RNA sequence: GAUAGUGGCCUACCAUGGUUUCAACGGGUAACGGGGAAUAAGGGUUCGAUUCCGGAGAGGGAGCCUGAGAAACGGCUACCACAUCCAAGGAAGGCAGCAGGCGCGCAAAUUACCCAAUCCUAAUUCAGGGAGGUAGUGACAAUAAAUAACGAUACAGGGCCCAUUCGGGUCUUGUAAUUGGAAUGAGUACAAUGUAAAUACCUUAACGAGGAACAAUUGGAGGGCAAGUCUGGUGCCAGCAGCCGC
RNA sequence: GGAAGGGCACCACCAGGAGUGGAGCCUGCGGCUUAAUUUGACGGGGAAACUCACCAGGUCCAGACACAAUAAGGAUUGACAGAUUGAGAGCUCUUUCUUGAUUUUGUGGGUGGUGGUGCAUGGCCGUUCUUAGUUGGUGGAGUGAUUUGUCUGCUU
RNA sequence: UAUUGCUCUUCAACGAGGAAUUCCUAGUAAGCGCAAGUCAUCAGCUUGCGUUGAUUACGUCCCUGCCCUUUGUACACACCGC
RNA sequence: AUUUGGACAAACUUGGUCAUUUAGAGGAACUAAAAGUCGUAACAAGGUUUCCGUAGGUGAACCUGCGGAAGGAUCAUUAAA
């Protein structure tokens, strides 16, 4: 039940054209706007002089999910672990989402098959896949994990890029069995300890 | 598919030189760095499917008849063929004779050739071929004989036929329409315009269907011994043939002939 | 005729000349010319917008008043192109001067102080001068040269002669974030000098280091070309990249 | 260099002889099967036990020293006979009792390397190239690399 | 799942054997048994011994190979179509 | 103030020509860190004195006329010393 955009970079560009093709009131204009707004958001209209209130634009289809893949790389001076199951929060375009990311490696794979990690690697650059909504514009992304234990409720785990939507992007568990070459007939060797039925 | 291509890539790096050195299959691969052909090479070492010449100042690289077959296997993955391998029943000279298995679970008979570094594999090639192409022959005349499937460019891989051989064959019932048959048939021979002279107890191959309809068949495999009827010495190669059916005939099956047999002569107004 | 004055400078009337492979004429220039600059054993090669001399221009063309001197742009007039104020009738404009802004681009400073120097102008010793000087910004280049120096100990050596052995001294190393007493400016600063007034420099009272941080960086360690026979990870972004490459 | 020429051989051919592969069986290998048909390419590998290196099971005996507890009225180690005990042998507790710190339990660097594979050193049974044409010492001539020796002939 | 030996009985394929294969020139082949090691019991296992004792070469490199050499040479890596 | 005629001469318009900044619109061709298809990929091999000028037919290629060059491997055999 995802939305599956074939290659996100002609698309992207595509649908870009198509709102430059659609662009009804042009950048330097005053407009009296009536936005879908029900009545129980009305408690937190505030003084638009006291408090700042933007009204930001959206594209064709952002709103649905896809497999998308951000980059990840980690804060400075955080040696704090994270693994691939925690709900962390991602601030990407101007939406700010709770995802459960699979932290995975970026090598290219010629079937586009990559690991899944346990833990975000300490040392590079991850890929967060994960099932969220799409953006268009390539923004920067900033990861943190909410706590009000600290002074700003943000945690920052690291920041990144909306990379891709791309879904064949899958990942695989690794399972080593081990044993040990008790005994040497050199070539014939028997291995002690690795199964045991 | 990529292992096998660039096999079949050094298979093809064959049919250029003589015995190829180290950089040939380096380059006619055409891969990413040392490790690809190197550890290949290396590969094929260790199974013993390569071996090494140095002839002063000249590395150079040897294949045995171990490293072909795969390729061969791989040319018949692509021609629907064998999956599994490995039944002796029959070592012989030309050929080694293998009961083998297809995806489908069929069992089939794989002859590999071993007639080194070109001849070896290349005469085992023509025999093959020259084989494929005689039983195409016979099978586009008409004679009962076993259906072929592939030549794998010196591995023959065909069918497996429920027959034992005629020395372990007490009798029939119908005795003289068999020696009917074992006349006609060379007759039918010399309607070709061939004489097998090797017509012994061990070639001739029955197959038993039932015991009421008498429907079935039989199965002559003399290969390397069929003479075309205009050689010097065709003439008592087919009373051989003959003779060897009449004292088979009178010996087993305690059976003497009725209408006289067919001499040259006799055939020589035939084809 | 005109001019300050010769002169096709121009005008009337005559002739039919003048230049050219010793390159005329046309074309290009990311061409202001020179004194000079960089680099070499010599000969040469390449730059010179730029502090001195000469030329030319003040958005583009043209014309002119005044005056000894201007075809003058911090003088005027008209057109062309931009552009300012406006009560819509009209009225003003030239930063390739000193500062400063936009644009442009790899690329370039303060909307500071002063006429005290050096000179210049005027009716003139006195007034005036973004000419010029001073300070800021400034790793454009250039000069000089702090980031430590002595001891004693031990310990390890080495050498000098006496060694028959010990030990008798002379050195010189290495260490030991072992110890000792010293020296001094970077920095801060009374004062004084400095200067038009200052800032800074040269002096100098009083502070100012064991310097485990008054912490020296930039590029390298296959060969060219001085420097690894070292360890870990990599070896799915990796035998790799001035050249050769393993 | 896919030139040609000689040996010189019954693991080559001709003259043949005995034959094998044809029948049955002995025996070695492969394959299948298994719980194992142990394992090599004759292995002195002739064979119910052994040899046995493989399966179905049942078992002993582990483990040093250090170190915290535990003590001779008892930690315990052994001579036992009975309850045993499944197929056999062990094993546990009731006495007759030796008991005597050999303690017992749980640990810490490793005794044990009769746990071993790799680095060096020295070296060895079968050996085997059982060296039947080569080597180098120079000469000279050629920048190097090379010529000759190592040759026209004849002969073993 | 008989170690083996003895007695009687039961009496199978097998009417000189294919494609192909092995060894061999005088007391050698071939036939024969015996003895010794495998041996607790047996050989169809291995080795030596003796009895009887052929045919046919004493030639060849034609097959099989094995070498020994001679030197035409490296296209010293060339063009291509692909 | 206004005004005649001169030389100086900025500019303006009209055409026609090159030299361009463009914008648009029309077409054509090259490419793939793109992806799948058949043709000879997964197919056989083949030519091989080499060139130079000129002319022709060609086909995936290349051959044939005419004339030059060696940038091609002189043995023997007559005489000489």
């Amino acid at each position: 039940r995802l939305l599956r955009i074939g290659n996100y970079k002609n698309t992207k560009n595509r649908i870009i054209k198509e709102t430059k093709n659609e662009a009804q009131a042009i950048a330097g204009d005053r407009i009296r706007m009536f936005i879908r707004f029900p009545k129980f958001l009305l408690e937190k209209i505030q003084d638009p002089k006291q408090l700042l209130f933007a009204v930001y634009g959206l594209l064709l289809h952002e709103h649905k999910n896809a497999v998308v893949n951000f980059s990840l790389q980690r804060w400075e001076q955080y040696d704090k672990p994270v693994p691939s199951q925690e709900p962390i929060v991602v601030q990407y375009g101007v939406r700010r989402y709770t995802i459960q990311p699979l932290f995975s490696q970026g090598s290219n794979s010629p079937n586009n098959v990559h690991k899944y990690e346990r833990f975000l690697h300490p040392d590079t650059v991850s890929v967060a896949t994960c099932i969220a909504p799409v953006d268009f514009t390539q923004s920067p992304a900033i990861f943190f994990k909410p706590s009000p234990t600290d002074a700003k409720n943000i945690e920052l785990i690291g920041h990144g890029t909306f990379l891709n939507a791309d879904h064949s992007r899958i990942l695989a568990k690794r399972a080593i069995l081990t044993g040990h070459p008790f005994r040497f007939h050199k070539t014939v060797v028997t291995v002690r300890y690795m199964f045991f039925r | 598919t990529d292992d096998f291509r660039v096999l079949q890539a050094v298979e093809q790096g064959s049919r250029s030189h003589e015995v190829v050195p180290t950089p040939l299959i380096h380059q006619i691969s055409g891969m990413r760095s040392q490790s690809g052909t190197n550890r290949a090479i290396s590969d094929l070492a260790k199974l013993s499917l390569i071996s090494k010449m140095r002839n002063v100042k000249y590395d150079g690289y040897r294949l045995t008849y171990n490293g072909i077959d795969y390729l061969a296997l791989k040319t018949m993955l692509n021609r629907d063929t064998v999956y599994s391998v490995g039944n002796t029943i029959g070592v012989g000279k030309e050929s080694d004779i293998y009961k083998v298995s297809d995806k489908n679970g069929n069992p089939r008979v794989m002859k590999i050739h071993r007639l080194q570094g070109a001849n070896w594999m290349h005469l085992s090639r023509l025999a093959a071929n020259k084989e494929y192409q005689f039983m195409s022959m016979l099978y586009s005349k008409g004679f009962k004989v076993p259906e072929p499937f592939d030549n794998s460019r010196h591995i023959v891989v065909m069918e497996l036929i429920e027959g034992y051989p005629m020395r372990r064959l007490r009798k029939h019932k119908n005795i003289p329409k068999l020696y009917s048959d074992l006349m006609c048939f060379i007759v039918d021979l010399a309607n070709s315009g061939l004489i097998h002279c090797d017509f012994n107890e061990f070639n001739i191959m029955i197959k038993d269907k039932l015991e009421d309809e008498n429907d079935c068949g039989f199965v002559v495999i003399d290969f390397p011994q069929c003479i075309s009827i205009q050689h010097q010495d065709a003439d008592y190669y087919f009373q051989r043939d003959v003779d060897c059916i009449r004292r088979f005939f009178k010996k087993k099956l305690k059976y003497e002939p009725k209408p006289d047999s067919s001499m040259l002569d006799t055939e020589g107004f035939g084809d």
